[PDB]
């Protein structure tokens, strides 16, 4: 649904050091499958930390 | 579309003093409200939403549904002229 | 065209309201079915009838005898040219008619072909240049070139071919963008000339009208014969009479309109022999100071039913002659 | 109050032009660059064709409602819009006659037949 | 026959307006009163201190010219803008006669204020006499209509809070889109296409709101107009005074105009795809 | 996957660099790399040495002598990046080496003066000029030389033309009249030659002996022959037989004038008129005109050789020697520098007069360099030339094949005096001698048809707009790898065969062989033929020849694909067609949009914005990427790293995309699943039905930026100061207005939101006092402060990307004078595919999206598979076009074998080879189908049964081969979806290459209910602020006064136009809701009495009696 | 007299459609060399005018 970079702030930015744009990512992003195991469960928010 | 066009067309000569005459009922019935109307007891014009037909959402198919009845008259002259064209525009 | 006069019966038989309501059933049923019918243009539904192969052979054939004609001096350059112009003009419809034969006689569910044969899209010639030959083709100068196209977008043309083509695809293209201008041109003028012309007007004494005769005066040098149903329902319906007829044992009152009926009766009766002309009244005998009468004018609009006093017929007149001028 | 009928067409007399007109220019001076006001009695000036401004004259003493009539006490001005800039009219007092180019000019040449 | 005075325009039919900079723009009507001003300022100097025959001659063609010049130009000549710009001047003959005059323009009245335009897409789902309006589109072209609706209701106070609240789209409301449909119950609305080469250029139909960008178009009248879906657009004029509504939707909407004025054929004819469907069903 | 190709056809030579044309002409027009030592001369150097080298020999102070030796220039002010981010011009300063020379002792040279600015080339061809970039197209018109025209009446005879240049110069002409009259008008006057003749010193004698010695019609000049022995004395005679008033006395002046210099073409040595000389007649015209002026005699090499051919054809038969005024030989192009040249030597010309001047004036010498030149003349000439010339029009950066065909793309236009835009209908249409230089389908369709074009892709223009088509020499029976540039001139004397005649390799494999003998298609014998075509792709465009199916389309729809492929919008994820031609990668590598590794290296750094690459040598070279670039027409420009970090790389390959490519390979557009049959009614005649699938995945998807721009300039009220700080009233949205006056970047606006906060003045010359003693008792000093401040126009916006500020603390900007500060705000949004919007193959089917339907209830095939876009089969019989039937064909085999395939045009795949591979992918398909063991549908046996009744497919046979032979056709078996029940006999399915076309504010309803008035007439029209309303024109009058309409016209006349009482009322009614008032005069017709009344006439309006009526209330009359 | 379409529209009594339509200068010159009382009658003079058209309604 949503997506939050702690640097970019807006969505046609680039990250220094990343090869794909914010857009490529979004799109990328897309195609990820998540499934709940808790069915009452409605809201997740995964985070994501990676450097080198 | 409307209730029975074919009928108009029959029961006038020519179309244009259909116009005139259905128009000249629609700014009649705005001078004067929709009170002046001779079709109020049961058949009104109803809304979906709710019964706005009752008031005013559209003169032109008041007069139209008017004149489908018999309650309808017109001529080129009928009443002095004069005086109601000379009280028309005043109000 | 059936359902052309289908619609125009309907609209004369019924009136406004139902002639709409068949009107909106017919284009709903229609896309319905056209949907779950299921036509489609394929590469080889463009079908290549194997006759015509020979008929080129021939035609080859032919040329070459009038190319050998032409070697041995007995014709001049315009005489070949000529001779040319029409062996190619010739065969091209010998190929058509071929082609047509083959489609009725083997796959009359062709889409092309069905295309054709209802009013939906395509022409003869369209059809001829998709699976025959597109034959000849125009010069620049206006004349027509010599060596004809024996491919067609079934096959491949060559690129000569292609380039040829190019001269009439910018004739065309340039022709669209001037005549276009031109007859806008026309249409201003027109417009007017007659703008003054409404019908505001008491049946004028007009003791006058015109003759419209039925018979072409000359198809061939000394020759009558019956003009065609286009030219007599375009000059008769509508029309107002001038005086009584009575033809085929039916009393036409003077001022009656003139309907589709009439005319067909009128038709039949001269094709019978009895009446040739036909005394009808005219705006060009009208004497209205500005504009024309009811009667003189007569009875075509939007309706059938005879013209409302006080609509500018000059105007409509004008947009009439002037709106085909930029398709031409 | 009554309605047109018909639109005539004729020559203006001097006398006509002179009646028509609200004063007479002198100047070749539109605009200053810096006064953004109309310069002179050039082809804008104010009081030969109407003010520029909306509604108020040039002092504004005598201007309200109850009083707009009432000819100003500093001024002379008449309530009214830039309307008349658009309708008010001038007049050039030229020295020396000229003729319309239309009347020698045109192809059937009036003053020459 | 001859003009001794010389009639000045107003001025604000040739006014000078500052575009950017404090440069003024300004029609060359107010150049040529300038030059003919000068030139008898400078003829009215010249005959009061002395009179050099010659000169006086020399100066009197050259104020002839002027005024000749101020009428019309290029028949004498070509009196230009300053050098650097040879464009000639444009004079009184030039505002009115031409293929853009003012003639040709107040014959026309080029600009009008309920109107819009926009692609057109085809609406099968739609009867003859209906058409597809954007909400959008819509919504502005009724503007007046909307706010005096609205305000029969409690939406908002008065005309101003109404305005503001339609003046963005991020207070845009429900009641604020039944309202619209309140207004249109029974309004019609003419649609036009560029080329109007006859009557049937022009068409009223009821609209009907449709969320989108495009125009719906019902299909038989592809002909009628001779628009086809390829990227044409067309126009959208919203009548106002009863009268007139009365007029479209009698004698102008598409379902009263079926058949042609330049003959009894019907232009509302079925169409190529629907002739198709129908050969389709009714072949042996 | 794979790349199959079709074409069998040996291309002996690659294409030649398709932007070389103005690159070389600009780079031989400016000779700054070469010393200027070099022999080069032709271009600005020879503009220099022809007018500069001003002489003065008794003028007051005599012996002027002013010379020129050198110039150079070698250092841009700015990097071409911050000229287009400040508004400057990629220009480079201009130095002359120059000396003064006088009869008396002193030699005062100046080897430095500056004089303008001249602006320079980028790298792709294109020039910079405020900001904007801006590209010079190539103009056609006449070659320079001698031709011969029939007479316009008289048919037996003609006569002759000598063109020089300029249009003030020279233009001859050689008649000749029956009574024995051998007529010349040089200017404007005929004349008889004779006399000029006898002044060139050529006697009777020798006149008969090699003139009159073949021809009768010497009869014509011999029987004048008592003014035939003249020597000098002729000289005045003619110079008296001119009427300028002038003595006779001036031997030189004008006989002169056709000398050397000064009038006579300098047309470029050998071909420019050379060629049109000798090659036309005579042997050789040495030297550069007809003149002699070392003896004060003259001599000529021209006339006499032009009366003798003249003579010799209206006479005998040399040959059918008359000159085709539209042939291409005798048609020349003049490039970027032939422009650049002739608008530079105009303002040196000027100059010199300049400095001739101040010369006369002057009085000392010692004033070299700054009493004689300023720069002023030529500079603003060249600017001029460059910013407001015709030929010098804004670049068509859509996209990257846009940008090639618009640089190089023909005019026939230009400045004026060559052709105009009113009547050109002769020449409008093709030549046979456009065959291999013009592509005769590039053509855009408008007014400008014909007159503007573009030349094949072999085409090379040699050194003076001479279009040279490649041909292999044809020696007896083999063709040879010797490849030869003819021009039309040299080709029309050969025969030539076609690149499709069968061949072994190196000889020729066919015996009746097509040929074109001169532009006449004929059928020959091998040993009769000379030279080869190279390859079809030499007789179209760039542009034309990337639609595949060439072979089985229509002239007019393949011109408007053509042109649709120009203007396709660049998309988020772009893939290459399915079908290719072959020429995406030139057009992509030559186009220079994407980066590519200049030599054999591994790569460093990859980052989103910058490729660090270390090459074989060591030497590691750092590439910036424009990540998100606006264009000229507002589509986005990319580069995408296409490298890994260490990755080895060749010479030339592949480093980062460019805008619309997908690996190296022209990609602008989609590949979709269509299926070619009609739907219900949403694709009716033209329009297009889509799927869901593909906006749930973002598949034709586009990002567009709008660059709004405002100013604070400096007025008489005092400078306008961009201040947060609103005057009035907003304070609550000014939440997104963060620093002072610009808005926060990443923050997303709508219409009617502040971007910049600027404040004016209250009043222009007395603000409010109101509001003055406002600020004046809360804050000490006064606030005179009006809002004028830049809002987001109604309608659509974004999100903020940019923000650029240039104020008057310039690092090397420029602002227009009293601007004291601007600034550029970007916005850019994504754009979805939508119903407004529309589509294209690259066949020219155009097409509009109409619905866009849930996947569930679209046509689907046996497998689950939904078809992506519908379409109507009505539009392919109607035009010509089945060569989008053959890419869907090729696209269905593909799309089960997975790969692509490339075809040349003209040597495509026979129908053999796309059946031989649908049976490849019947089989893939079929087999994948029976591997999850499953025979046949019912429905499919039921639409097998009806398409035996239908004749598709042979009867009795097994299903299995009737669905192979079915799919063989194309069309295989599709399911309602809606209803489940499939449709009826078989569809024919397939992939097609569409692509999004450009979409601006054309969808965009610019309606309006109130807007922007204009002055003179209160007729409605806004534009920047409100989009205006719609022309109503005469034709819907004459439409809307055809119906019985007569309040309607009334109402949208006065009361919607014009009459601002009326319209006003109207609106306070509808306000109230009541019923309009009736309207009056509108304000236009008002106008009109007033301009008539401006004139001498006077019209007033009369009532029923001789009753003026004044159409004002009272303010015509006075007082 | 039969004159040619652009003839007959010029010579008309209304001055101001023939002003309209092709040549307003020589229009115009004639219709001021005497008084043309210009009758509101035919379409485009009551166009120009703005006021109701005499035909339709
Ligand atoms: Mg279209
Ligand atoms: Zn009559």
């Amino acid at each position: 649904t949503s997506v939050y970079i702690e640097d970019v702030l807006h969505e046609f930015s680039t990250i220094p050091g990343v090869k794909e744009d914010v857009v490529e990512i979004i799109l990328n992003l897309k195609e990820l499958v998540v499934r709940f195991l808790n069915p009452s469960l409605q809201t997740v928010t995964l985070l994501l930390k990676a450097e080198g | 579309a409307e209730p029975g066009i074919d009928k108009l067309f029959g029961m006038v000569d020519s179309k244009y003093r259909l116009t005139v005459v259905v128009a000249k009922r629609a700014q009649q019935l705005l001078r004067h409200g929709f009170k002046n109307t001779v079709l109020e007891p049961e058949e009104r014009p109803k809304m979906q939403t709710l019964e706005g037909l009752f008031d005013d959402p559209n003169a032109v198919t008041w007069a139209m549904k008017e004149l489908l009845t018999g309650r309808l008259v017109f001529g080129e002259n009928l009443v002095p002229e004069d005086r109601l064209q000379k009280e028309m525009e005043r109000l | 065209n059936s359902l052309k006069d289908l619609v125009y019966q309907a609209f004369l038989r019924l009136g406004m309201e139902k002639t709409a309501r068949l009107l909106d059933a017919l284009k709903y049923y229609g896309f319905t079915f056209s949907t779950t019918s299921g036509i489609t243009i394929g590469i080889d539904d463009a079908v290549i009838p194997e006759e015509k192969k020979q008929y080129l052979e021939e035609a080859d054939r032919k040329l070459l005898q009038i190319e050998q004609a032409y070697e041995m001096g007995f014709l001049t350059d315009r005489e070949r040219y000529d001779q040319i112009l029409q062996l190619w003009t010739e065969t091209t419809e010998k190929v058509t008619q071929a082609v047509f034969k083959n489609f009725e006689e083997n796959y009359p569910f062709n889409p092309l072909y069905v295309m054709a044969q209802s009013g939906a899209r395509g022409n003869p010639q369209q059809i001829r240049q998709l699976c025959g030959l597109r034959g000849l083709m125009q010069k620049p100068s206006g004349e027509t070139f010599e060596v004809p196209v024996r491919s067609s977008f079934r096959e491949g043309l060559t690129v000569l071919e292609y380039f040829i083509s190019s001269h009439g695809a910018r004739k065309g293209g340039a022709d669209t963008a001037l005549r276009t201008a031109d007859s806008g041109y026309l249409t201003r003028k027109l417009v007017d000339v007659t703008h003054e012309i409404v019908v505001r007007e008491a049946d004028c004494g007009t003791t006058n009208y015109i003759s419209v005769p039925l018979f072409q005066p000359d198809e061939v040098t000394r020759s009558l014969r019956l003009r065609k149903r286009a030219d007599i329902e375009a000059g008769l319906y509508g029309r107002v009479l001038a005086r009584e007829v009575e033809v085929l044992g039916v009393r036409l009152e003077e001022g009656r309109y003139l309907s589709m009926d009439d005319v067909h009766l009128l038709i039949k009766a001269a094709e019978a022999g009895e009446i040739q002309e036909v005394p009808v009244r005219s705006p060009l005998t009208c004497q209205t100071r500005y504009g024309v009468c009811q009667k003189c004018y007569g009875y075509d609009l939007s309706m059938a039913r005879p013209v409302s006093i006080g609509e500018a017929v000059g105007i409509v007149a004008a947009q009439s002659i002037g709106e085909p001028g930029t398709q031409l | 109050k009554k309605e047109v009928r018909k639109v005539r067409i004729a020559l203006a007399s001097p006398e006509k032009i002179r009646s028509w007109s609200y004063g007479e220019v002198e100047k070749p001076e539109t605009i200053n660059y810096r006064t953004l006001k109309p310069e002179r009695d050039g082809l804008f000036d104010e009081r030969i064709f109407g003010p520029i401004k909306d509604y108020e004259c040039a002092c504004g003493k005598y201007k309200r409602q109850r009083f707009e009539g009432k000819v100003c006490e500093r001024c002379g001005v008449e309530v009214t819009k830039s309307i008349v800039r658009r309708y008010r009219m001038g007049h050039i007092e030229l020295a020396t006659p000229a003729a319309h180019i239309w009347f020698v000019k045109d192809v059937p040449s009036k003053i020459g037949t | 026959m001859i003009l001794e005075a010389v009639p000045v325009l107003p001025p604000d039919l040739r006014p000078m307006v500052q575009v950017d900079g404090g440069r003024f723009a300004t029609s060359d009507l107010n150049d040529l009163y300038r030059r003919l001003i000068n030139r008898n300022n400078r003829l009215k100097k010249l005959l009061a201190q002395g009179a050099p025959e010659i000169i006086i001659r020399n100066e009197k063609r050259m104020l002839q010219e002027a005024v000749d010049a101020l009428l019309d130009n290029g028949r004498r000549g070509a009196p230009v803008t300053n050098p650097g710009s040879d464009r000639p001047l444009r004079s009184l003959t030039d505002i009115l006669s031409g293929k853009q005059g003012r003639f040709r323009q107040n014959l026309l009245g080029k600009r009008v204020d309920y109107s819009g335009r926009s692609v057109i897409v085809v609406g099968p789902q739609l009867k003859l006499h209906q058409c597809g309006l954007p909400k959008r589109m819509a919504l502005e072209l009724f503007k007046p209509f909307l706010l005096k609706k609205m305000e029969e209701k409690g939406i908002a106070p008065n005309v101003k809070a109404a305005r503001r609240m339609l003046e963005r789209q991020r207070d845009i409301k429900d009641e604020v889109w039944d309202a619209l449909e309140e207004v249109i119950h029974g309004k019609v609305v003419l649609l036009n296409r560029a080329p109007t080469l006859h009557r049937l250029g022009i068409q009223a139909f009821q609209p009907v709101l449709v969320e989108g960008q495009s125009i719906q178009l019902h299909p038989l009248v592809c002909e009628a107009f001779n628009a086809d879906f390829d990227g044409d657009q067309m126009a959208v004029h919203v009548p106002l005074s009863s009268f007139a509504q009365a007029e479209a939707r009698i004698q102008m909407l598409s379902a009263h105009n079926l058949l042609s004025p330049a003959s009894g054929e019907p232009l509302a004819k079925p169409s190529r795809d629907i002739i198709l469907g129908l050969y389709y069903i009714t072949q042996v | 996957m794979e790349i199959k190709r079709f074409g069998r056809i040996r291309e002996v030579i690659p294409l030649p660099p398709l932007t070389e044309i103005q690159v070389e002409s600009y780079r031989r027009a400016l000779q700054a790399d070469v010393p200027p030592e070099k022999r080069e001369n032709v271009g600005i150097q020879a503009a220099f040495r022809e007018t500069f080298p001003i002489e003065e020999e008794d003028k007051g102070k005599g012996g002027l002598v002013l010379d020129f030796l050198e110039y150079r220039l070698g250092e841009p002010p700015f990097p071409q990046d911050e000229c287009r981010e400040k508004d400057l011009t990629y220009q480079a300063p201009l130095y002359a080496r120059l000396q003064l020379i006088h009869k008396d002792t002193g030699l005062i040279k100046e080897d430095e003066v500056f004089l303008g600015h001249i602006p320079l080339m980028t790298e792709d061809g294109s020039f910079i000029i405020n900001g904007a970039d801006r590209v010079i197209v190539s103009q056609i018109h006449r070659s320079p030389g001698v031709y011969f025209t029939p007479d316009p009446a008289r048919p037996g005879r003609y006569i002759a033309s000598i063109i020089p240049l300029p249009k003030r110069g020279p233009w001859i002409d050689l008649e000749v009249e029956p009574n024995g009259v051998v007529s010349m008008k040089v200017n404007k006057r005929k004349f008889p030659l004779v006399l000029l003749l006898r002044v060139l010193g050529y006697d009777q004698e020798t006149l008969a002996r090699e003139l009159g010695a073949y021809g009768e019609l010497v009869q014509g000049l011999m029987d004048e022959s008592v003014f035939a022995m003249r020597p000098e004395e002729a000289l005045i005679r003619l110079f008296t037989l001119l009427r300028p008033g002038d003595p006779p006395k001036r031997d030189k002046a004008v006989a002169y004038v056709y000398g050397l210099i000064a009038d006579p073409r300098r047309y470029d040595l050998g071909e420019a008129g050379r060629y049109k000389a000798e090659e036309k007649l005579g042997i050789r015209l040495s030297g550069r005109t007809l003149a002699r002026f070392e003896d004060g005699e003259f001599k000529d090499e021209v006339f006499l050789p032009t009366l003798r051919y003249l003579f010799a054809l209206t006479a005998g038969v040399p040959g059918h020697e008359v000159d085709d005024i539209d042939h291409l030989g005798n048609r020349r192009i003049r490039t970027v520098g032939e422009l650049m040249t002739d608008q530079f030597r105009v303002g040196l010309a000027r100059l010199a007069r300049g400095v001739r001047e101040r010369m006369l004036m002057g009085s000392e010498d010692s004033l070299t360099p700054a009493k004689l030149v300023n720069s002023r003349p030529l500079e603003a000439a060249i600017r001029e030339f460059f910013s407001r010339s015709q030929l010098s029009q804004f670049k068509d950066e859509t996209n990257p094949l846009s940008s090639l065909r618009h640089k190089r793309r023909i005019s026939a236009l230009g400045p004026g005096g060559l052709t105009r835009e009113r009547a050109g209908f002769d020449v409008r249409d093709v030549h046979r001698t456009h065959y291999g230089r013009i592509c005769p389908v590039e053509t855009p369709e408008g007014a400008n048809i014909g007159l503007i074009t573009s030349l094949a892709a072999y085409a090379r223009v040699d050194e003076l707009g001479f279009i040279r088509t490649p041909y292999r020499r044809v020696v007896g029976g083999v063709v040879t790898d010797e490849v030869v540039y003819m021009t039309a001139t040299e080709e029309d004397r050969y025969t030539i065969a076609q690149a499709n005649t069968p061949l072994e390799g190196n000889r020729i494999a066919a015996e009746r062989v097509v040929a074109r003998r001169k532009g006449e298609p004929v059928i020959v014998s091998p040993e009769e033929v000379e030279f080869m075509d190279v390859s079809p792709k030499q007789v179209f465009s760039v542009n034309t020849n990337l639609i595949p199916f060439l072979e089985h389309d229509d002239a007019n729809r393949a011109l408007m694909g053509s042109n649709m492929q120009t203007q396709a919008v660049p998309l988020i994820r772009a893939q290459a067609p399915v079908v290719m031609t072959g020429l995406e990668e030139r057009v992509v590598r030559d186009s220079l949009a994407a980066l590519y590794a200049e030599e054999d290296g591994e790569v460093a750094k990859v980052d989103g914005n910058r490729i660090v690459v270390r090459y074989e040598d060591g030497r590691l070279v750092e590439y910036p990427l424009r990540r998100f670039y606006r264009s000229n027409q507002g589509t986005a420009l990319d580069q995408r790293p296409r490298v890994v970090v260490g990755q080895r790389v060749r010479k030339g390959d592949l480093l980062a995309d460019g805008p619309a490519s997908e690996n190296g390979f022209l990609a602008l557009g989609q590949n979709v699943l269509v299926a070619i049959m009609p739907f219900d009614g949403y694709n009716f005649e033209d329009a297009i039905v889509i799927s869901e699938e593909l906006l749930k995945r973002d598949f034709y998807t586009s990002i567009h930026i709008e660059r709004y721009e405002i100013e604070a300039r400096d007025t008489k009220l005092g400078p306008e100061r961009i201040t947060r700080d609103i005057p009035h009233l907003s304070e609550a949205a000014l939440r997104d207005l963060d620093e002072e006056g610009v808005v926060r970047i990443g923050a997303e606006v709508k219409p009617g939101d502040i971007l910049v906060g600027r404040t004016s003045f209250k009043g222009e010359s007395e603000p409010t006092p109101e509001e003055r003693l406002l600020r004046s008792i809360f804050g000490e000093k006064a606030r005179d402060v009006k809002d004028t401040s830049l809002r987001v126009p109604p309608g659509e916006g974004g999100i903020v990307v940019r923000t650029v500020r240039l104020r008057r603390g310039d690092p090397g900007v420029e602002l227009k004078p009293g601007v004291r500060e601007v600034v550029r705000v970007y916005v850019a949004q994504k754009r979805k595919l939508q119903v407004g919007d529309k589509l294209a193959n690259r066949h020219g089917n155009k097409g509009v999206v109409a619905k866009i339907l849930p996947v569930e209830d679209m046509p689907h095939l046996p497998d689950g598979t939904p078809v992506d876009v519908i379409l109507n089969p009505l539009g392919v019989p109607s035009r010509m076009n089945l060569g989008q039937i053959l890419e869907t064909h090729l696209g269905l085999a593909g799309y089960f074998l997975g790969q692509r395939y490339i075809s040349p045009i003209f040597d495509g795949a026979k129908e053999p080879e796309i059946k031989e591979l649908l049976a490849q992918a019947f089989e893939v398909y079929f087999g994948k189908r029976k591997g999850e063991g499953f025979g046949v549908d019912k429905r499919e046996v039921e639409v097998l049964r009806r398409a035996e009744k239908l004749g598709l497919v042979t009867p009795g046979k097994t299903p299995e081969e009737q669905l192979k032979e079915l799919f063989l056709q194309g069309k295989v078996v599709l399911y309602d979806g809606r209803t489940g029940e499939p449709i009826e006999g078989p569809i024919v399915v397939g992939q097609m290459f569409i692509m999004k076309l450009y979409h601006m504010v054309e969808d965009k309803m610019h309606a309006r209910s109130t807007g922007p008035y204009s002055l003179i007439t209160q007729q409605p029209l806004g534009g920047k602020a409100q989009f205006g309303g719609q022309r109503f024109g005469e034709m819907e009058v004459w439409a809307l006064e055809a119906y019985g309409a007569a309040h309607t016209l009334q109402e949208m006349l006065t009361l919607k136009s014009d009459d601002i009482e009326g319209r006003n009322a109207a609106y306070e009614a509808i306000i109230k809701g009541e019923d309009v008032p009736e309207p009056s005069v509108p304000e236009s017709f008002r106008v009109l009495v007033k301009e008539l009344q401006a004139l001498a006439l006077d019209v007033q309006t009369l009532d029923e009696k001789d009753n003026p009526v004044d159409i004002f209330e009272g303010l015509a009359s006075k007082r | 007299l039969l004159m040619g379409v652009t003839k007959s529209a010029l010579s008309t009594k209304s001055w101001l459609s023939a002003a309209s339509f092709q040549n307003t200068t020589h229009v115009l010159t004639e219709a001021a060399i005497a008084g043309k009382k210009d009758e509101l009658i035919g379409l485009k003079e009551n166009v120009i005018l703005g006021r109701l058209i005499p035909a339709g309604t």
